């Protein structure tokens, strides 16, 4: 089974810039007829692939002409001359030459901008959450620019780990920012044995952590 | 041209699913079906390929003996068995036809959206989630909603009638245990706020439920 590497992971590059992503195989993916079948897939989200390009250079009829391939033995790459919004998703490489096909591992094309700070916010536990029977203590970090984001919880001073929920939104498109909603559930007798809920927020726009919390016996 | 895939089926751990692809509008039984799994972290895997006219199968050999092909050449159908259900078997799963050397893989099916979990049709939880008591209050606040305790998937949470289409950040479901859990958050002004009434109307149709519970401030 030929093995398909694309670099890089994920591709920054601003509106109008060119963008360049890159294919790998394990071994040759040439055929006899004079042609070498490798073809180029788009995945826009919530939405099934798209044909771009085959046979490394042929474009699918219906493709811009800012869409351009290349390459031979081992090595191919996808050239996209001028990005626009319509471009964003994740690229796949496609090689047509030996069984069974194989799949690149594919290249999230993302664009990028100046760098948003991070607005964190921090809310107890709702009075049904009590009721119920539970804590359900909830971090907002949105709008914050690039994932660089880390999330690390310290209940009165004590750095827990276990049971810990991450959640990451997609990059948007009004203002083309992410955003996290970590979050961590106690019970209440585990709720209420401890004092202080803290929440930090690390990121390149603030090497400092952000501090938002609140004590329970407030 | 179109290929038409079976819905969205949600089955117990190792038990088997049969999906299904019916393709119209050119000849059936001379192009191979390719079958693409596309878990919800990231990537495209091919599980194989048949060619309905002849009974010729190919398997990856990650997916031999997991999956099974087979083709019905009176009613325009291939269908693939996956055997003894697992998490990681949770999926979304595609169909695309293909002539090797030759036309590309340019027509996919929806996707099919396979859940492996022995929860059954639990309705959601939702917590409405208010400023915490202390906390200053900016001129820009977010408001939450969180929800939780649901299964299966979609949850359609949203607020009044479009109240605030924009600036909403609906976070992704995720597992906390056995049950999905997700978490919303609306700027709004705290002029308007007082005033405005919005109320995150969260939905569940697989268990037929609707129900919207507003913030109260603090
Ligand atoms: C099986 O043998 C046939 C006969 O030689 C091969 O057909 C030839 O395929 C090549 C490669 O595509 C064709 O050249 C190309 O033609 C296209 C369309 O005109 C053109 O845009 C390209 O620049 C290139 O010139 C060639 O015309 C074609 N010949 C005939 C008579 O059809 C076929 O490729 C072989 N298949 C395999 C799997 O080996």
């Amino acid at each position: 089974d030929v093995l398909m590497t694309q670099t890089p992971l994920s591709l920054p590059v601003s509106l109008g810039d060119q963008a360049s992503i890159s294919c790998r195989s394990s071994q040759s993916i040439v055929h006899s007829n004079g042609n070498t079948y490798l073809e180029w897939y788009l995945q826009k989200p919530g939405q099934s692939p798209k044909l771009l390009i085959y046979k490394v250079s042929n474009r699918f009829s219906g493709v811009p002409d800012r869409f351009s391939g290349s390459g031979s033995g081992t090595d191919f790459t996808l050239k996209i001359s001028r990005v626009e919004a319509e471009d964003l998703g994740v690229y796949y490489c496609f090689q047509g030459s030996h069984v069974p096909w194989t799949f690149g591992g594919g290249t999230k094309l993302e664009i990028k901008r100046a760098d948003a700070a991070p607005t964190v916010s921090i809310f107890p536990p709702s009075s049904e959450q009590l009721t119920s029977g539970g804590a359900s203590v909830v971090c907002f970090l949105n709008n914050f620019y690039p994932k660089d984001i880390n999330v690390k919880w310290k209940i009165d001073g004590s750095e827990r780990q276990n049971g810990v929920l991450n959640s990451w939104t997609d990059q948007d498109s009004k203002d083309s920012t992410y955003s996290m909603s970590s979050t961590l559930t106690l019970t209440k007798d585990e709720y209420e044995r401890h004092n202080s809920y803290t929440c930090e927020a690390t990121h390149k726009t603030s090497t400092s952590p952000i501090v938002k919390s609140f004590n329970r016996n407030e | 041209v179109q290929l038409q895939q079976s819905g969205a089926e949600v089955m117990k751990p190792g038990a088997s699913v049969k999906i299904s692809c019916k393709g119209t509008g050119y000849t059936f039984s001379s192009y191979w079906i390719e079958w693409v799994k596309q878990r919800p972290g990231h990537g495209l895997e091919r599980i194989g390929e048949i060619l309905p006219g002849s009974g010729s199968t190919n398997y990856n050999e990650k997916f031999r003996g997991k999956a099974t092909f087979t083709a019905d050449k009176s009613s325009k159908t291939a269908y693939m068995q996956l055997s003894s259900l697992t998490s990681e078997d949770s999926a979304v799963y595609y169909c695309a036809r293909y002539l090797p050397y030759y036309y590309a893989m340019d027509y996919w099916g929806q996707g099919t959206s396979v859940t492996v979990s022995s929860a059954k049709t639990t309705p959601p939880s939702v917590y409405p989630l208010a400023p915490g008591s202390a906390a200053q209050t900016n001129s820009m606040v977010t408001l939450g909603c969180l929800v939780k305790g649901y299964f299966p998937e979609p949850v359609t949470v949203t607020w009044n009638s479009g109240s605030l289409s924009s600036g909403v950040h609906t976070f992704p479901a995720v597992l906390q245990s056995d049950l999905y859990t997700l978490s919303s958050s609306v700027t709004v002004p705290s002029s308007t706020w007082p005033s405005e009434t919005v109320t995150c109307n969260v939905a569940h149709p697989a268990s037929s439920t609707k129900v919207d519970k507003k913030i109260v401030p603090r």
